[PDB]
């Protein structure tokens, strides 16, 4: 096809192994906040790899906004140290990649009604709720975002190969419908 | 001009600004929720859980917990069976 | 002689009555709530109907 | 009975008086909102037909016998709805023919 | 008042350690980070109203022994 | 057992060291220093909170920021402090807020 | 000391006084008592509203 | 203005502690004494469990510690953030900035992170 | 497989202190008192914007198959009913926008949506897209626009 689809952001959770107190964590940190009212983690946010962490009582840990894999498994890391830097015994246990989310263009315009005319049983089209079709890939358990500006969007993938198997497979459907 | 459409009713969307503003209620620590209860007993016997949540202003699991661990609930004539903050 | 002025007129009222009372109930969850319930939604347009 | 009775019938039943129960178990002194509704003025459209469509269109006798629909007209009722919260303040929005 | 129903809960996880001795007043509200002055006088006063009711045993004594039943 | 925001400026130091010298001095007990200090933290809330009517603006860039207990730390950098009447330049900045 | 103890004395008859010489307005229209139990309510709020003071001057 | 505004201050602070020194039976002249004194002072890892594997991965933690520089002291109405800046509606409050004081209502605030 | 007493005459009926009829008669389940309950707020809200009864009947089926598929179980009701609602008149070709259901339905737009998300999952079934001509015929009688304003602004649009 001649286009792969890049990463916009990766979400990863990872667990501690050792309960930790929000309060303590909130008060030492650099970046970070606590809200309880507001949600029941600690949001930090480090610059140097471009992400944000939600942080648990219970010593799991969610990492999002990184571009890369490596970038996530590093940004992951950096928490651990962060918080094991404030005394608690952080480790790095179970780390894996929750989701990943991939950004693309076609650089045509797609006929949006003709694509779900085609393929009811997996798209989604509803302007007045979303101007852009959703459709639900089965063989990859991925979700796409389509517009008629031939911007497309993945979702829910697990590793880089779902995102680019999906692309691959709804890129010669795309150009089935070229407006 | 009946029945005109509307993306949300306007007491919706003021009831969920309300409550966004407010927040959940936060799980203070046992201490303090503690203290808080025996001054509430303080200013008399019988409480019923919904008006001493509110006053606790902790969660409804939470404050019910605490409440287990030294009050404990008496079956009565007044209305119903309520709970007791003396311990004993 | 109750013609058929007087006997819709009979209707209506106990219509009426009904309508404000279901008015009345539906609007008194909304207010123990603290939600500032519609009008419109209030009234239950098939009854007098 | 169309004339009069039912602006009659309107005006005669007595304005809607609702306030909360205490609510927030605050101080309360008369700080439940208390919501007041007094209704007027009532409209009847001609006779009037709303298709599948929902488009209005009016309703001729003999279409109603060939289709078996009902003669019937829209009733309309001007609603007044005061708040006083004990804010000091008492807002009386006016509905326009409902 | 409701200090008092908190000491009671004290002497009961002081029951729970199972050194449970002859005590005084003094000692759990210092235990407990509270003063002594006319404010432990009136709580006292109320705390003699509570050995007029104290299912939860507090004697003037040598008391606390609370349970009804109790051997080990 | 108030706000307790203005303590850690001049004007709370200021009140602190003359309550030090006064409780040095036996003139005053440690208890009427801690309610001296509540007063003047709800007298200060108060007279901010009325006789100041004027706005200001600054811009800048944020190196750090905390929140705990409804307490944000910011800590700024190179901020400018732009009002009508005058502009003030600063290196470095920290700002406490609470309520 | 024992002027101080005299002046003690006046201020207790003094609150005998406010509290009775109207216990007597609100029956023209129980005061201590009304006082008191305005005293009971305040201990929960002064709580509530004292242990912020901790863990704020914690905070900052 | 600004020693304007303290002075009024002053004033506040001490008609608000007479009570208190009332009531605590203390005699009036300590208040005297405060202000005298006040003014004046005034004026491949297979095996991840070891972080070690990374180091300098943090900045000096010494700011917070010293805090002289300038500092700021008020309260937040609302504070927003989207994705890179934030965004700061502060209200009434104090400043200490060079030394010198200033007072605000309305604070406005755009920083990047 | 029901039924219910009423007052009778006037003698025995009523005792010490006015009895009644024994009792209230106190008889169904929930699994068909909420979907009563939903049924009559169907017929409100159509009757709100003077929907035909097929309408109302389709979409009290819908709820039906809804309700016993139990996939929106945690959804308010209200919010089911309303998409329900809004699927029947898509699929009897009149479609009436997600803000047309809202004005008479307590729940927001975002909540029906949602609803309706999730009814045409558990349905397995589909909505065909709708197209400028569908609303045309309303709000051109809305707007008392006259007959020939209706069909050119249905040809420019289309």
């Amino acid at each position: 096809s001649g286009i792969v689809p890049q990463l916009q952001n990766i979400v990863s959770t990872v667990n501690l192994g050792c309960k930790l107190d929000l309060k303590t964590i909130a008060l030492r940190a650099r970046n970070a906040e606590y809200n309880p009212k507001r949600f029941a983690a600690v949001i930090m946010r480090i610059r140097e790899p471009r992400t944000t962490a939600l942080i648990f009582s219970s010593g799991k840990m969610v990492c999002t906004g990184a571009k890369s894999e490596e970038q996530s498994r590093l940004a992951a890391r950096k928490y651990a140290r962060v918080v094991q830097k404030l005394g608690f015994p952080a480790k790095f246990l179970d780390f894996k990649i929750q989701n990943m989310v991939g950004s693309c263009d076609v650089k045509f315009p797609i006929r949006l009604e003709g694509l779900v005319l085609t393929h009811q049983q997996f798209s989604s089209y509803e302007p007045e709720l979303f101007p852009g079709l959703i459709y639900r890939m089965i063989k990859p358990r991925i979700v796409l975002l389509i517009f008629v500006s031939g911007k497309v969007v993945l979702t829910g993938a697990k590793v880089r190969a779902e995102i680019y198997e999906a692309f691959e497979n709804i890129y010669p459907i795309l150009k089935g419908f070229r407006k | 001009t009946n029945y005109k459409p509307v993306a949300n009713h306007q007491y919706n969307i003021e009831y969920e600004r309300k409550k966004k503003e407010d927040g959940k209620r936060a799980r203070a620590d046992k201490q303090h929720v503690l203290d808080m209860l025996f001054s509430a007993f303080e200013k008399h016997q019988y409480y019923n859980l919904k008006d001493l949540v509110d006053i606790t202003k902790q969660p409804v699991v939470y404050l019910k917990e605490i409440l287990k661990e030294i009050g404990v609930q008496n079956v009565k004539g007044i209305h119903k069976n309520t709970w007791e903050l003396k311990p004993e | 002689l109750d013609l058929a002025g007087p006997l819709l007129a009979f209707l209506f009222r106990g219509m009426f009555k009904n309508l404000l009372k279901e008015v009345r109930i539906y609007a008194q969850k909304f207010i123990d709530r603290g939600k500032d319930f519609n009008l419109e939604l209030a009234i239950k347009t098939r009854i007098i109907s | 009975f169309i004339q009069m009775s039912v602006q009659r019938i309107v005006e005669d039943a007595p304005p809607i008086d609702l306030q909360a129960e205490a609510q927030h178990a605050s101080g309360e002194v008369e700080e439940p909102p208390r919501y007041l509704l007094k209704f007027e003025q009532i409209y009847l459209s001609k006779p009037t037909h709303w298709e599948r469509d929902g488009a209005p269109s009016p309703m001729m006798p003999n279409e109603a016998r060939l289709r078996n629909l009902t003669y019937s007209a829209p009733l309309y009722v001007d609603i007044t709805k005061t708040v006083i919260k004990e804010g000091e303040e008492q807002l009386q929005t006016q509905h326009q023919k409902t | 008042f409701g200090v008092l129903a908190k000491i009671v809960n004290y002497m009961k996880t002081r029951h729970q350690r199972g050194d449970t001795h002859p005590l005084t007043l003094d000692e759990i509200l210092d235990e407990t980070q509270h003063l002594d002055i006319g404010l432990k006088q009136k709580q006292w006063l109320m705390t003699e109203a509570l050995v007029n009711n104290p299912k939860i045993e507090v004697i003037d004594g040598k008391y606390a022994f609370k349970p009804k039943y109790n051997v080990r | 057992m108030a706000y307790q925001l203005y303590r850690n400026t001049t004007l709370g130091n200021s009140l602190q060291e003359s309550l030090d010298e006064l409780i040095q001095s036996q003139q005053i007990t440690p208890q009427l220093a801690l309610q001296v200090l509540l007063q003047f933290d709800k007298a200060i809330n108060a007279a901010l909170a009325q006789r100041v009517r004027n706005r200001v603006n600054f811009r800048g860039s944020l190196n750090t920021y905390r929140f705990c207990d409804n307490v944000w730390t910011f800590v700024l950098n190179d901020v400018e402090f732009r009002e009508v009447t005058e502009l003030i330049k600063v290196d470095k900045v920290k700002i406490v807020a609470c309520d | 000391a024992q002027l101080k103890f005299f002046e003690q004395l006046d201020q207790i008859e003094k609150q005998r006084k406010d509290e009775q010489e109207r216990e007597i307005l609100m029956r023209a229209a129980q005061l201590r008592l009304k006082q008191k139990a305005k005293e009971m309510q305040q201990q929960e709020l002064a709580q509530m509203r004292q242990r912020d003071a901790n863990l704020t001057a914690l905070a900052a | 203005t600004v020693p304007k505004l303290y002075r009024s201050v002053i004033e506040d602070v001490i008609n608000d502690v007479r009570d208190i020194f009332l009531d605590d039976g203390v005699d009036e002249q300590v208040l005297m004494e405060l202000k005298t004194l006040w003014e004046n002072k005034l004026m491949g890892q297979v095996e991840e469990e070891p972080l070690n594997s990374e180091d300098d991965v943090s900045d000096e933690e010494g700011q917070e510690l010293f805090d002289t520089e300038n500092v700021v002291v008020c309260q937040y109405d609302k504070i927003h953030r989207s994705k890179n800046k934030w965004k700061f509606h502060l209200k009434d409050g104090i400043m200490n900035l060079n030394g010198r004081d200033y007072i605000f209502s309305k604070a406005i605030g755009d920083a990047e992170w | 497989l029901s039924t219910m007493i009423g007052k009778g005459t006037g003698a025995a009926s009523f005792d010490e202190f006015g009895n009644s009829k024994y009792q209230n008669r106190r008889t169904m389940s929930s699994s068909d008192r909420a979907m009563m309950n939903a049924f009559k707020e169907i017929t409100t809200m159509a009757d709100r914007i003077n929907l035909p009864r097929n309408i109302v009947d389709r979409t009290n089926n819908l709820f039906k198959q809804v309700y016993e598929q139990k996939s929106l179980k945690g959804r308010a009701n209200d919010a089911i009913a309303s998409a329900c609602l809004y699927i029947a008149c898509r699929q009897e070709g009149v479609p009436r926008t997600f803000k047309e259901i809202c004005a008479v339905s307590r729940i927001s737009k975002k909540e029906i949506g949602r609803c309706f998300k999730l009814i045409l999952k558990a349905l397995e079934t589909s909505v065909d897209l709708i197209t400028t001509g569908d609303f045309m015929s309303r709000f051109c009688s809305n707007l008392c626009l006259p007959k020939q304003v209706q069909m050119a602004a249905t040809h420019i649009a289309r």
